[PDB]
This record gives C-alpha cells, structure tokens and sequence, in this order.
C-alpha cells in the first residue's frame, strides 16, 4: 500500500484485441472499407470482386490473432503448472530444493489470491552475525581418532567444543557426541585434546 | 559517444559503474543523475574476498526471519469471436 | 517488402497494421533473450574472488578457474568451448558481454570452492574444503571417516577425472 | 550495363575471370561489379541504415 | 498496370515475413524452457546438494 507480471498479461491481451478491432477499417485494396458502401453502389458481378479482397484481408487478420493466442496460452499453462507445483511443495510441505520457495532455508509458505494469479508469502530462516573459529577434522585421544556425531569441533583460542553447524552453541567434547574410528595417524589435521 | 550498439547523442560518458538502469546494449546502460543523462558500463556487484584458510570456519550466532513475495499468473481472459460476424 | 520505393510503400498502407505487429513480436522475443541470461547467471550478489594461495586438500581446480593470460579472462575449459562452436535485417547485441558472463561464473565457482552452500542462503561463511567434502559425504549417507581416511585417493580420482573432460572436449 | 542498384562503390581486392562481369555472394546479392570502360572491379556496399 | 503486378509481390513477401515471425515465436518458446531448466539446475546443483 510490484504486480507488473500480472499487468503484462492484461496489457498484451488488450493490445491484441485492439489490433483485431482496428483492422476492420483497412481496404486491403478495395474501394471502401465498409461493406454496405460496396453493396449500395455496386451490382453483384462487381460487388463480388471488391468483397473478395475484404474477405481475404479479414480472414488473415483473424488467423494471426488466433495463432498468437495459442502461443500465449501455452505460456500461461507453464506458469500455472509451476504455481500448482509450488502450492503442493511450498504450502502443503517443507521443501529442501534451494531457491524453490524463496531465498534462505524454507520454513513455510502462505497463499493469497490475486486478480488472475497467486501470491506466495515465503517464510525463510536467514543466519546472521557470524564469528571466526579454528577447526579440526578429528580429535586425537588415547591413540584414537574421534569424529563429531553431528556438528563441528571449534576452538575459541584455548578450548575445544562441539557445536551444531548453523547456530553457535558450544558444548564439551564427550564420548556421547563423538564416535571413534582408527588411529590418529592417517587423517590430515588431527589435533590433540 | 560511440558504443558497440551504435552512436549515442545527448548523454555524457562517465567513468563510474552503477547498477543497470536503462539497457543500451553490449554492456552499456544509461541513467538520469545529477540533472543530466549519463552512460556507463554496468557493474555486476561489489567485490568480496572470503577469508579462506585450511583451519578457519565461520559460524553464525543469530538469525533473522524473512518473508518475501512471489507472484504468478494463473489464467487469462476467455474471449470468443464469431468468425462470420467479424 | 518495398526496398525504398514510394510506389510500393503507398500500396502497403492499404494493409493496415500488419507490420507494426510483426515488429512488436520480434521486440518481445529480443527482450526475453536477455531476461533468459540474467536468470541463469546473476545468481550472486557479491563477486567473490578466490584466495591467492590455493590449498584445497589435494583437489586441483586449475583448469576451471579463470586464467589472466587468456582471452576475456576465461578458464582453460571455457576456451575449448568457445573454439568448438543486408536489406532491413539487423542483429542486436546482447546486453551482457561474454566477459561479464565469465565474471559471473567465476564468482559462482569461487563461492562454492570456498564457502560450500552457505553463500546461496545468506552471507558466505568459509570452511576448509575437505570438511565441506565430508559434509557432502554425510548428505549421501556415508560417514565422515570414510572421506578423511581416503582423502588422497578421492582427490587423485577427482583430479584424474577433471583431466579427462579436457581431453574429450 | 543494366545492373541497377544503389549503394556506395569502393575499390576492391578481388580478381574476376576475363569473361566475368559481376560478382555475387551467398543469398545471391550483387556485391561486386566490373565497369565496362576501366576494366576495374568495384565493391558494392549498401548505404548505411538503422 | 504496375499496381496489379506490385500487389502480387506484396502479398507474397508479407506471407513470407509472417511465416518467419511465427516460427521464431515457436522456437523462442522452446529456448525459454531450456533456460528455465538451466536456472533451476544452477540453484539446485551449484548452490546446493540435490
Ligand atoms: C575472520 O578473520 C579474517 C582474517 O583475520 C577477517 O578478514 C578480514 O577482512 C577484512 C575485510 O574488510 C580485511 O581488511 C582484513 O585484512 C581481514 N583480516 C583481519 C581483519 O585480520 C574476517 O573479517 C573475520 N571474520 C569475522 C566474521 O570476523
Ligand atoms: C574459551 O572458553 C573457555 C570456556 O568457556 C574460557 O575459559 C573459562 O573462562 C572463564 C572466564 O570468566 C573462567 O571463569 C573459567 O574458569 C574458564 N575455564 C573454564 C570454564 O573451564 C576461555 O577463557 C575462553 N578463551 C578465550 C580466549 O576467550
Ligand atoms: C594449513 O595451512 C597452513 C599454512 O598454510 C599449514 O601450516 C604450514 O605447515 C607446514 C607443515 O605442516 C609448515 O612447514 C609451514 O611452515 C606452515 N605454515 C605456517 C605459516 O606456519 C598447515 O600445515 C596446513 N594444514 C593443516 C592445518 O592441516
Ligand atoms: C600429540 O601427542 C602425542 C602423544 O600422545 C604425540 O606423539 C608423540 O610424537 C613424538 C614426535 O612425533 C614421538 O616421538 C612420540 O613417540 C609420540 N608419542 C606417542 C605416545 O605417540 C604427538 O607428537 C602430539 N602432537 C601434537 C601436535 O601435540
Ligand atoms: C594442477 O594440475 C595442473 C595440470 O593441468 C598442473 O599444472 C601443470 O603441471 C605440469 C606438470 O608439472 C606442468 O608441465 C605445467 O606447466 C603446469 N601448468 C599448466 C599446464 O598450466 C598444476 O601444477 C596442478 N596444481 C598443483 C597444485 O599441483
Ligand atoms: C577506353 O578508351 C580510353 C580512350 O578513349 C582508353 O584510355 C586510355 O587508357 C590507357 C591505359 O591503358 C592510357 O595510357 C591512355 O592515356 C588513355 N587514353 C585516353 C584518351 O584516355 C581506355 O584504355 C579504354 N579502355 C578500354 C577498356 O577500352
Ligand atoms: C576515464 O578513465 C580513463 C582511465 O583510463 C581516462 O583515460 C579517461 O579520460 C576518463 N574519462 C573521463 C571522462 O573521466
């Protein structure tokens, strides 16, 4: 209190109907553009030759209009199929397809009706205020390599924590958030802790 | 001013790069600044080096909730023409 | 239709507005060709650059990263691709040059080598390349120790398979 | 000689065959000519438009 | 007498130009779908893991 993608369809269709209406005032090489003024001041044998040029021109006008409507309806159908797919995948579910339902991690969507269309309101999560840390692939302890179950090992400069990858929430490294696999002599970048 | 799109008269060629406003072509755009009409090479965006190293990581400490709109045409006007009466 | 002759041009006026429609149609399809390119390639806000010292865990991206001594600052494989493929008629130039589009792809490629998938959702957050590779292995249901214990083999296979695209093209 | 058109004529770097009187390209437009007194061939270029 | 002969050329050339313009609309609608698929692959394979 924007909608140009909907105003474009309205404008293109009115602009085609106006051209179709206005081609009804060309002679196409006849004496008059109005059929009654050929019928009133001519007799059938010579009215016919003038009427045929008007028929030829107006038929071609009409055919051009119908072909360009058929090409434009096929573009509107692709749009409506995409909007049906967004209604199923963004309003009736949560999507993982990147950029399909807005920019960021999709949370939910709400539909709204428009004059010949639909407006989706996409709610997304956008991470903010990032900080720097030191990382390591694995920890070495007792000659064993430890990997995080779900997260990353981070250091604040002096201490090592595990955190989830999208929100900073540091916790102690225990045998409940890690698992073991192998020795600490094969992986490139193990640190001791 | 001679572009690759043709010869352009009535616009000053500045040296700075803005976002594209009116597309001229072959990389040139025009805009009403300050008061006059100027023509420039468009800019793609601001530059950014990422502090990449082999033991550094960036982790976010907060978030925002974003809501954005998306508009789609579904339908058009149903029209008929009687071919004979036309 | 007429070729600069007033006799034909006056007869043509009797056909109405067919030739304003034809031009409207061709203009409408010449604008959407630039709209087509804008939506494939302008998928970044920033132009990201890659670091000068490039140690990505054994992975080698040198045949797909931009080359300054080349034409238009293209990558080595973008060159093999650009080498393999009057009377009222004119051809209009595209709005984005080829230099601009190669700039866009190098920003996408430096964003992904360096931040993973974080730059397509917000601000780019750097992560070491092998830890990103381990996240991607998690995404297909393999554990992370399988990447970290096979790092050199996985990197050699990747380098040797990028080397074959270049031959086959 | 009967070849009729309009445009701008320049001097060229073609070499006809002694019996050949004018040249044309793909799409069959006349793009060269021989003039019947100098025996020199001339390039034909349409007059700028846009 | 030249009106009748010029109209026969006008009709043919108009037909040919309009055929050219229809087939370009039909070819552009196909290039458009390919570019729409390329834009989805750039989002889902380059900025994500599918
Ligand atoms: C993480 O650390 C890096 C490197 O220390 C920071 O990168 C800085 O980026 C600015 C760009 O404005 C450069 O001018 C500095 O030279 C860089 N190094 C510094 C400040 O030491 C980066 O900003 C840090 N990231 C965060 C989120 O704080
Ligand atoms: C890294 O984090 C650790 C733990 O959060 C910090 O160590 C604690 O710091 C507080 C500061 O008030 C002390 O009271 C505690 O005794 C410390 N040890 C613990 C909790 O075991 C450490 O200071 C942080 N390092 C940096 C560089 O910020
Ligand atoms: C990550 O990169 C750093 C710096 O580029 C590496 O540190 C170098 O390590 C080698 C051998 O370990 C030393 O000879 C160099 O002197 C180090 N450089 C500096 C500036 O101290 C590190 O080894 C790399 N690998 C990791 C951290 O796994
Ligand atoms: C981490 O600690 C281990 C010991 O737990 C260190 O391993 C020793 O390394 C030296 C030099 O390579 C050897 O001479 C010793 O025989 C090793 N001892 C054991 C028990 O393995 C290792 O060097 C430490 N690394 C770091 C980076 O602190
Ligand atoms: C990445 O691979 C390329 C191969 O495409 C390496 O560059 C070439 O290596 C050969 C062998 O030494 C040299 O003869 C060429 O002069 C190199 N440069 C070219 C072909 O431009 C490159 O060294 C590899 N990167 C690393 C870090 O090993
Ligand atoms: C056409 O006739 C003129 C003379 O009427 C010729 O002109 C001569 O050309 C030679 C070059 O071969 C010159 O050395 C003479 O000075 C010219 N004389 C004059 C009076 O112009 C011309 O060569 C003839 N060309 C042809 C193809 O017949
Ligand atoms: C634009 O910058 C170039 C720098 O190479 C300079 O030569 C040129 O004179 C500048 N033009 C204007 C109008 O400032």
């Amino acid at each position: 209190s924007a909608l140009g993608k909907l105003q474009d369809v309205v404008n293109q269709n009115a602009q085609a109907l106006n051209t179709l209406v206005k081609q009804l005032s060309s002679n196409f090489g006849a004496i008059s553009s109005v059929l009654n003024d050929i019928l009133s001041r001519l007799d059938p044998p010579e009215a016919e030759v003038q009427i045929d040029r008007l028929i030829t021109g107006r038929l071609q006008s009409l055919q051009t209009y119908v072909t360009q409507q058929l090409i434009r309806a096929a573009e509107i159908r692709a749009s409506a199929n995409l909007a049906a797919t967004k209604m199923s995948e963004c309003v009736l579910g949560q999507s993982k397809r990147v950029d399909f339902c807005g920019k960021g991690y999709h949370l939910m969507s709400f539909p709204q009706s428009a004059p010949h269309g639909v407006v989706f309101l996409h709610v997304t999560y956008v991470p903010a205020q990032e900080k720097n840390f030191t990382t390591a692939p694995a920890i070495c302890h007792d000659g064993k390599a430890h990997f995080p179950r779900e997260g990353v090992f981070v250091s604040n400069g002096t201490h090592w924590f595990v955190t989830q990858r999208n929100f900073y929430e540091p916790q102690i490294i225990t045998t409940d958030n890690t698992f073991v696999s192998g020795n600490c002599d094969v992986v490139i970048g193990i640190v001791n802790n | 001013f001679q572009t690759r799109a043709g010869c352009l008269i009535g616009a000053e060629h500045v040296n700075n790069s803005y976002e594209c406003d009116i597309p001229i072509g072959a990389g040139i755009c025009a805009s009403y600044q300050t008061q006059s009409i100027i023509a420039y090479t468009m800019s793609l965006g601001a530059e950014n080096s990422v502090a990449y190293s082999n033991n550094s990581i960036a982790i976010p400490t907060n978030f925002t909730i974003s809501v954005t709109t998306e508009i789609l045409p579904v339908s058009m006007t149903k029209t008929s023409v009687d071919c004979t009466m036309y | 239709i007429c070729g600069d002759s007033t006799e034909c041009s006056n007869l043509l006026l009797q056909y109405g507005s067919f030739c304003t429609q034809l031009n409207r149609a061709l203009t409408g399809i010449a604008v959407e060709q630039d709209k087509n390119t804008q939506e494939v390639f302008a998928q970044v806000k920033q132009i990201y650059k890659t670091p000068p010292i490039k140690d990505f865990g054994g992975f080698n991206f040198s045949q797909i990263l931009p080359d300054p001594s080349k034409p238009s600052k293209r990558s080595f494989i973008e060159d093999l691709l650009f080498n393999k493929v009057f009377n009222g008629l004119t051809v209009l130039p595209p709005l984005l040059t080829d230099e601009m589009i190669a700039q866009y792809t190098s920003a996408l490629l430096a964003g992904t080598i360096t931040s993973g998938w974080t730059f397509g959702a917000g601000a780019a957050l750097q992560i070491p390349f092998a830890m990103q590779m381990a996240y991607r292995f998690n995404g297909i249901g393999v554990t992370q120790n399988v990447l970290y214990e096979n790092q050199k083999l996985i990197a050699n296979q990747f380098n040797s398979a990028i080397g074959k695209i270049q031959d086959s093209l | 000689n009967g070849l009729t058109g309009t445009g701008v004529l320049t001097e060229s770097n073609k070499k006809f065959l002694p019996f050949q009187q004018f040249g044309r390209d793909i799409a069959d437009t006349t793009d060269a000519v021989r003039d019947p007194q100098t025996l020199e061939i001339l390039d034909i270029t349409p007059c700028s438009f846009g």
